[PDB]
């Protein structure tokens, strides 16, 4: 059980594949760090997780609450993940073997445009995580 | 006559004891698990989790949640309530004597309860819908909210509270029963709810008082207002409260439902109210912005006032933009339920077990404190320990202060999860 390479949620990240996205490996009881970089130019960005029919979809639905809203610039913002049963997260957020988690923001980058909900770097730019948890290729 | 024996319990209260109540580097808790009491399941998959325990006057109730393939309340299929009693053995500790056990008649309807112990029988308060969004979408008027009890040798009975006949100092849709436990004190239960109101009806000063970074396009006012919305429905709030219940032999009901003072307000979470020190204390889980313990001894009633503590060394994790040692004001959602148990008051001591990580839910310590800084901690597993809730209930046992915690425990991976009691000792000496 260790500690996954970073992924800083950005354009500028290679390990988003066009068309696929991020797809990781995480065996329950690996750490992933997900950060929003601090800075010329700034994108803004509000990071969700959502089941498979949302992540084709590339939409959010209302009533779901971000992991990570980066808003703020100046500071850096991390996302802290161990796979396991038990988060702090309010909605339970759990980590059970041979299941699959989705992570996507349709956000366009742009101030004006954080609060999007469809569409967006997750359409686009294939801003998407697929965790598959227990589970090997 | 030798059937007699004077009771070994007491309220932790009166003249201090003698105890460490300074710095110290390796205390000795007398650590002891107590793995008696809560049932073992034969089916792996089966969820133990969300944990409750209140004691008062030697006596205490226990409550769980049982679900499959998830530890989420919401998803219970049956919901464990235990009445016990605390005990001499010649242990030189105290002990848990486990008298009753009986299911939730309504658990698979159970949004949520409190426990609480009164004049040695358990009761426990639950709301119960047919809706497991009826904080978000429904009302009160659309539920039932009941009162379960029962003791060693009664068969339970649980009666329903005619909410209807209720008075509520503010317009509220929706309320549950949220919390690690209530008192009773009179002929008065008071149990700590969160309550659900349509407009925005609240001030901020103090969250309006900070000057730290805050989201571009947006002004302090706005995010202070915002960050008591339901994460869910931002058509609500969510302000903490408290019942008050009279009742008469559990008849004849008077039913006041109460705000929480607005000074320092944080978004609607479980809290508690306990007996200690011959006070009334309130905690409330830090689930917003403010990451640093919120808790404090009752002053006013109404409005339900507690005297905030200003502590600048306890707090939680969380994941996101509010981890652990977060003050400034912004619109996140999450945290743990740590509760607290006061030690003495002249020294402004208090025990927890906390999670010590800025982000993850693991690594319980238990920790003595004052506002100020931490005074003594021990891990409770030399090992990585994933753990989500935790409380802790105080008490003299043979003239000494003793502590008992339930934590919220996932000790083998995924599976079998069931949460794990402890008994510990305040240290005599440094
Ligand atoms: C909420 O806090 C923020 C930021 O936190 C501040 O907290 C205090 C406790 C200090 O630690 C402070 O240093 C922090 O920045 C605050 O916004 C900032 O306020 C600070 C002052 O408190 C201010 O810093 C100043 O910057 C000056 C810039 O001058 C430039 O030009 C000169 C030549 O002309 C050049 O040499 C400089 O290098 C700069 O390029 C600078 O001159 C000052 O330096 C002196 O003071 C320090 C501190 O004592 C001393 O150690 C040095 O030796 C110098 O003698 C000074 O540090 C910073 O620019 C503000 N940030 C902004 C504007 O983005 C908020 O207060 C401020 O709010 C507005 C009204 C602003 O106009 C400030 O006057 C005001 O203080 C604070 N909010 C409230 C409501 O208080
Ligand atoms: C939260 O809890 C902490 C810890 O319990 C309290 O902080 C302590 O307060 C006591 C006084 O109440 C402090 O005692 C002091 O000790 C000094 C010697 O220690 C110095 O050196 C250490 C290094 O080991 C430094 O860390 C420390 O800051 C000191 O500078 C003495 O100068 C004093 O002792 C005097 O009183 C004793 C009786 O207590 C007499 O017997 C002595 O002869 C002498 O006259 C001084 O009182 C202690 O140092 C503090 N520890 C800290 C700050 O870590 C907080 O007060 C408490 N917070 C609140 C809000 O109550
Ligand atoms: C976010 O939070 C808001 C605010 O609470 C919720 O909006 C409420 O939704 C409930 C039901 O979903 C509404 O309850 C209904 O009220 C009707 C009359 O009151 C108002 O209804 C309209 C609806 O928009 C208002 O605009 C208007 O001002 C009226 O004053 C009742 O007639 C309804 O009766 C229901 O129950 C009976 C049984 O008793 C059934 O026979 C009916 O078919 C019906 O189901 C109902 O009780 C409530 O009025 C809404 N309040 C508002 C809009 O302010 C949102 O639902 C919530 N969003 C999410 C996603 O959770
Ligand atoms: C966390 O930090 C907060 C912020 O400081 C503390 O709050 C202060 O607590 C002190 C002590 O309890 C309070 O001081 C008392 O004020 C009384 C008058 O209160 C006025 O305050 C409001 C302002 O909001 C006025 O508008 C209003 O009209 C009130 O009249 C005094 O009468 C008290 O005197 C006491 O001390 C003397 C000592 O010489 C005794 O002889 C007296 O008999 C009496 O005991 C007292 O000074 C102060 O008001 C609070 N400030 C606030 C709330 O902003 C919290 O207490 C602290 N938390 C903990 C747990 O300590
Ligand atoms: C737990 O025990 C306490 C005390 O042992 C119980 O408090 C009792 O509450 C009853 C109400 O049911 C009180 O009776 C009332 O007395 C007033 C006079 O002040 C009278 O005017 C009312 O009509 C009413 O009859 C009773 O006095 C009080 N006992 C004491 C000693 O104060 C409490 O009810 C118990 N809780 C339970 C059993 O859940
Ligand atoms: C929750 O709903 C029940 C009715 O539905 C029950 O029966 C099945 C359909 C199944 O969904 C089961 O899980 C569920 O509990 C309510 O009981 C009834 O409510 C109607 C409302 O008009 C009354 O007319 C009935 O008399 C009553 N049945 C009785 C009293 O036996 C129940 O009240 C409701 N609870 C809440 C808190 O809303
Ligand atoms: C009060 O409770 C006792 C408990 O057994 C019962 O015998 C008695 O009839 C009750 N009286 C009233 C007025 O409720």
């Amino acid at each position: 059980s260790i500690v996954l390479e970073p992924i800083y949620w950005q354009s500028s990240n290679s390990k988003f594949l066009p068309g696929q996205g991020l797809v990781l490996y995480p065996q329950i009881g690996d750490k992933l760090d997900i950060i929003c970089p601090k800075v010329g130019q700034y994108e803004y960005y509000k990071v969700y997780m959502v089941d498979k029919d949302q992540a084709d979809r590339c939409t959010i639905k209302k009533e779901n609450t971000p992991l990570l809203n980066c808003a703020k610039p100046d500071q850096d913002i991390k996302f802290t993940i161990k796979f396991q049963e038990f988060s702090p997260n309010l909605w339970g957020l759990e980590f059970q073997k041979n299941k699959d988690y989705y992570i996507i923001s349709t956000s366009n980058g742009s101030l004006e445009g954080l609060d999007n909900q469809e569409g967006g770097v997750c359409q686009t730019r294939a801003m998407k995580i697929l965790m598959k948890v227990g589970q090997d290729a | 006559s030798a059937m007699y024996s004077t009771n070994a319990y007491a309220e932790l209260a009166g003249p201090p004891k003698i105890f460490c109540k300074s710095v110290s580097k390796d205390p000795d808790f007398r650590l002891k698990q107590i793995d008696y009491v809560i049932p073992v399941q034969q089916d792996r998959s089966i969820c133990m989790n969300n944990p409750l325990l209140d004691i008062s006057d030697g006596f205490f109730t226990y409550i769980h949640y049982e679900g499959i393939n998830s530890c989420k309340k919401s998803d219970s299929f049956k919901v464990l309530l235990s009445h016990g009693e605390i005990v001499d053995r010649g242990d030189y500790r105290p002990s848990l004597y486990l008298l009753s056990s009986h299911y939730h008649p309504y658990s698979m309807q159970v949004i949520n309860c409190v426990p609480v112990t009164c004049n040695q029988s358990s009761f426990v308060f639950c709301h119960i819908s047919n809706n497991t969004k009826t904080l978000d979408n429904s009302d009160y008027s659309s539920d039932e909210y009941y009162i379960t009890y029962f003791n060693g040798i009664d068969r339970p009975k649980t009666k329903k509270i005619p909410i209807n006949n209720m008075t509520a100092d503010n317009r509220y849709i929706h309320f549950t029963f949220s919390g690690g436990g209530g008192v009773c004190l009179g002929e008065e239960f008071i149990i700590p709810v969160t309550t659900v109101i349509n407009t925005d009806v609240f001030t901020h000063d103090y969250c309006e008082s900070f000057n730290c970074s805050v989201q571009t396009g947006k002004s302090l006012k706005e995010i202070c207002s915002e960050s008591l919305r339901s994460p869910t429905n931002s058509s609500r709030y969510n302000l903490n409260g408290i019942m008050i219940i009279s009742q008469n032999n559990m008849t004849d009901f008077k039913i006041q439902l109460n705000g929480i003072t607005y000074n320092k307000l944080s978004f609607g979470s479980p809290g508690r109210l306990s007996k200690t020190l011959g006070q009334v204390l309130y905690y409330q889980s830090s689930m917003s912005w403010d990451t640093y313990l919120k808790a404090g001894f009752v002053e006013k009633w109404k409005p339900f006032t507690p005297n905030w503590m200003n502590n600048t060394v306890i707090s939680r994790p969380n994941q996101g933009n509010c981890p652990r040692y977060h003050k400034c004001p912004e619109i996140c959602y999450g945290g743990t339920y740590n509760d607290i148990a006061p030690l003495d008051l002249g020294k402004d001591m208090y025990v927890s077990v906390i999670l010590d990580s800025d982000q993850l839910a693991e690594n319980p310590e238990i920790t003595v404190f004052n506002s100020t800084t931490i005074l003594y901690k021990e891990r409770v597993s030399k090992d990585e320990l994933n753990t989500r809730s935790t409380t802790t209930s105080c008490f003299l046992f043979l003239d000494e202060p003793w502590c008992i915690s339930v934590l919220e425990t996932n000790r083998f991976n995924g599976k079998s999860i069931r949460p794990e009691i402890y008994s510990y000792k305040i240290p005599k000496y440094c």
